[PDB]
């Protein structure tokens, strides 16, 4: 590939600054575009870079470009929830129509919430129909929780996963596991969990 | 005392994947650089040739150009696949850029040929259709003019670069193109293509610079039915000509070969039609005649 | 805006699907991509025109033609597993290119797999409700394949989004098996206040894009259509 | 469109015979620039035959020169082959060191 970018995929914590890279031996080297993609759709340009060595700004959007190392930095300023993407660097080899463009594999950016009161609990949640199935969910737990596989082949858990409650500015974890095979407290065994976390009888 | 310089391209289409590109550049009639397909870098054809720059200098044109190179062939293709109906394969695309001298001014150049006939130049920023062109070419225009980079980057080489380069191509070369070389002459005779009638030859070989006098006289008349061939090159890049008299069978006697040239330095060469040295010159040059122009 | 149809597809090997891309920008060019992890867009076939069409940098199996100037459409005449990518459509007059929302495509070796979700609401436990004040409700959509599922949330008849999350990815039911089929989960959180509230519907909604009627069907079981499945729970007073 | 090489045979200096010269074959107002010139010494292809790059003049028309090493005598012919799109079978021009 013509267009590499570092890293692979990138974690940062709510609010904070994120770097990305991007290298490129592409000849000639006319314009650099990053792009945004949020999972599940299309490409949308955040910026464009032009001179030699340009610099470029686009709200909270930074970006510089050094055609001597071949090389590009996207910044993210106080990063956001909805700053979750796949994000695309995009080197174009003419300034005109017949160009083409050389397209990066792209860094995956994964935002993990800022979470301020951690309340780790893991309930029992039974089936609007079917008395007799029921899920187990492990919520409000801190980001610094890692929510393992099952190394059981008839327990299914599933990867973390942030939710905003948007009027109550609220942010919280939740991990969902369930079986057919089995009871809640010992569901999510695999991954390491907080000390104080809840586990109420059932 | 005018100086001329050239950077001849030639690129060859043939069809969608076959391409050659192949460039010579010239400083008056004298070769300064090649630069072939089959070559990686631009190679000098003098030791002068670099001009007045420095190799960290002379590397970043070079790299211009080489960029220049591979991209030119893929945009002509692809402009090519935009009139795809209306213009196909084999393509010949050439390219006459420079500038010339004159006190310190100077007037640069870049003219475009497609399949041999003028039809696109570089006027002040921008490419430009020329009047007679055909209106086809109107879109590759309108696609070449949208990228400001390279019109820029032209744009440089035209106004500034061409001209700074070639004042230090003509001092470097100071001493090559001053340089005066000594015309040798010679005698022959072929059948006009009138009845009865005789061509004299005179054949004057190996001078440098170009310009030369070359007429058959009788005493003090120049022969007006004297006519001045065409300039052809030489090996050593010196220069050959001749001139033709036509004259009726026995009026030989009498003419001479008057030969002026800024080298002899005022002793003209006057080869004599029928001189002992005539007489054993043409001894030495005697053939079967065969298979002689008809 | 660059429109594109279909959004989903499921195919088998040997069929004939066409990708449809439209733009009402009015551009000259337009570019059929396909997007696959671990490699960035690569380029299929390109357009400079109506009635032109360009081999790009990978058109084996693959044949684009340009009707008009708003609709590119890119036709695979005979389908190949190794197909199963995500299709960008682009189109533009700078040199910037505008990117439609993607086209997923999925080709199969055999339709005797595909199944439809089984989908099942989980509601909020007494636990939660009493402890945090906050009331959650697990969405479970088990036993599908292939893994081209839409899942959407609907409160009273309107759709939410504030207080739901949904997996990234989908997680398989047998991890070993290539013919496995998937299972996806969603989360609904609301207040107590709000989950007690016996007036208060809830719906979780998992579209399916599946077998086309087209395609033929012979097998014991319900033809495995494209179609929505859903699961629902009403509010308690308790 | 296609326009026909013109041929022009001619030495360096004064042609003596058993004396050491160079032979020039001068190709000139073709179009396209692809074309194969051939030096020939009695029909047989002359090997060390050295020829200098390709340029085109004014009427956008090309040009190339041919030369070789040879010793003029009384008998042995001397001869430029040319061949080109524009011709159906290619062109030989033999050396007249009269005309
Ligand atoms: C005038 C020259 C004087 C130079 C003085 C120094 C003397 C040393 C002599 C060295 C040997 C010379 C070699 C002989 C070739 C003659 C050279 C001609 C001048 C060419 C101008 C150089 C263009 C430089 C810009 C360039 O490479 N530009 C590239 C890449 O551009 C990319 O990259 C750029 C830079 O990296 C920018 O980022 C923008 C990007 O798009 C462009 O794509 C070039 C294409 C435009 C040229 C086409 C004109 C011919 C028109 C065709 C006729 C119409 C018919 C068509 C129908 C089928």
């Amino acid at each position: 590939t013509q267009v590499e970018q570092s890293p692979q995929s990138l974690v940062v914590r709510q609010g904070e600054n994120s770097v990305l890279q991007c290298n490129y031996s592409v000849t000639p080297d006319n314009h650099l575009r990053w792009f945004k993609q949020d999972t599940g759709k299309g490409l949308v340009s955040l910026t464009v870079l032009v001179d030699q060595k340009d610099k470029t700004s686009n709200g909270r959007y930074s970006a510089t470009l050094d055609k001597d190392a071949k090389h590009s930095t996207l910044h993210i300023t106080a990063t956001l929830l909805d700053d979750t993407a796949t994000y695309i660097c995009v080197v174009g080899d003419r300034g005109s129509a017949l160009g083409r463009l050389h397209f990066g594999a792209g860094t995956q950016l994964i935002v993990i919430p800022d979470i301020q009161n951690p309340d780790p609990a893991v309930y029992q949640l039974r089936d609007s129909k079917s008395s007799d199935k029921s899920v187990c969910l492990f919520t409000d737990f801190d980001s610094q929780t890692n929510v393992s596989q099952s190394k059981d082949s008839d327990v299914y858990i599933t990867d973390k996963c942030v939710l905003d409650m948007r009027s109550m500015d609220f942010k919280s974890n939740s991990a969902v596991a369930w079986s057919n095979k089995f009871a809640c407290a010992n569901a999510f065994n695999n991954s390491i969990i907080p000390e104080d976390t809840f586990f109420p009888s059932p | 005392k005018n100086y001329t310089f050239r950077c001849l391209q030639m690129s060859s289409f043939a069809n969608r994947s076959w391409s050659r590109t192949d460039s010579v550049v010239w400083l008056g009639d004298l070769q300064t650089h090649r630069w072939s397909n089959d070559s990686a870098t631009i190679s000098f054809t003098k030791p002068w040739s670099q001009g007045k720059l420095s190799n960290q200098q002379w590397e970043k044109l070079q790299h211009m150009f080489q960029v220049y190179r591979v991209s030119f062939t893929r945009d002509i293709q692809e402009l090519v696949k935009m009139m795809s109906p209306k213009e196909d394969y084999p393509i010949e695309i050439q390219l006459s850029a420079g500038c010339e001298m004159y006190g310190n001014a100077s007037e640069s150049f870049l003219h475009v040929a497609f399949q041999g006939k003028y039809v696109v130049r570089f006027w002040g920023t921008s490419w430009q259709t020329v009047p007679g062109a055909p209106s086809w070419l109107d879109l590759p225009i309108k696609v070449l003019n949208a990228d400001q980079g390279t019109s820029a980057t032209v744009q440089m080489l035209l106004n500034d670069t061409c001209p700074l380069f070639v004042r230090g191509l003509l001092e470097a070369g100071k001493s090559d193109l001053e340089k005066q070389e000594k015309p040798v002459a010679w005698l022959s005779s072929v059948p006009s293509s009138a009845h009865g009638h005789r061509q004299l030859v005179c054949h004057v070989s190996g001078f440098y610079p170009k310009p030369v006098w070359v007429m058959w006289m009788r005493g003090d008349q120049e022969q007006q039915g004297t006519h001045r061939g065409d300039f052809l090159p030489n090996a050593d890049e010196t220069w050959y000509l001749q001139a033709t008299l036509d004259v009726e069978a026995g009026e030989e006697a009498g003419l001479a070969c008057r030969v002026k040239h800024s080298s002899l330095g005022g002793q003209d060469i006057i080869l004599y039609w029928g001189s002992l040295h005539h007489i054993l010159d043409a001894q030495k040059m005697v053939w079967n005649h065969r298979h002689h122009h008809h | 805006a660059v429109t594109q149809s279909p959004r989903n597809k499921v195919a088998v090997t040997g069929g004939k699907v066409t990708l449809s891309c439209n733009q009402t920008n009015n551009h000259n060019n337009m570019y059929w991509y396909r997007q696959d992890t671990g490699h960035g867009l690569r380029l299929i076939h390109y357009s400079y025109g109506a009635g032109s069409t360009e081999k790009g940098d990978i058109p084996d199996g693959y044949k684009a033609s340009r009707p008009s100037q708003e609709n590119f459409s890119l036709i695979l005449e005979l389908a190949t597993p190794s197909q199963t990518s995500v299709y960008f459509c682009a189109s533009g007059d700078y040199a910037e290119q505008f990117f439609g929302p993607g086209t997923r495509l999925t080709v199969l070796e055999d339709l005797k797999n595909v199944f439809p979700p089984e989908v099942a609401v989980f509601e909020p436990s007494e636990a939660e409700i009493s402890h945090t004040q906050k009331a959650t409700l697990v969405c479970l959509a088990t036993g599908f394949y292939p893994d081209h599922v839409e899942l959407s949330w609907w409160v009273n008849g309107k759709e939410v989004h504030s207080g739901v999350c949904t997996d990234p990815q989908p997680l398989k039911e047998q991890p070993a098996l290539n013919d496995s089929r998937y299972a996806l989960s969603s989360r609904l959180r609301v207040s107590a206040t709000f989950w007690q509230n016996p007036r208060n519907h809830f719906r979780c909604q998992v579209q399916f894009y599946g077998l086309s009627e087209n395609d033929e069907w012979t097998q014991d079981r319900a033809k495995p259509v494209t179609q929505i499945v859903s699961a629902e729970a009403w509010g308690r007073a308790d | 469109i296609q326009k026909t090489p013109q041929i022009q045979v001619y030495s360096r200096h004064p042609p003596e015979n058993g004396k050491p010269n160079i032979l020039n074959c001068y190709v000139t107002q073709f179009h396209p620039p692809h074309i194969e010139i051939q030096m020939l010494k009695n029909g047989k292809k002359i090997p060390k035959v050295e020829m200098s790059d390709m340029s085109f003049s004014k009427d956008w028309s090309f040009y190339i020169l041919a030369h070789t090493e040879f010793t003029p005598t009384e008998t042995d012919t001397y001869a430029c082959r040319v061949k080109h799109a524009s011709m159906a079978e290619p062109k030989t021009v033999y050396w007249d060191r009269d005309m």
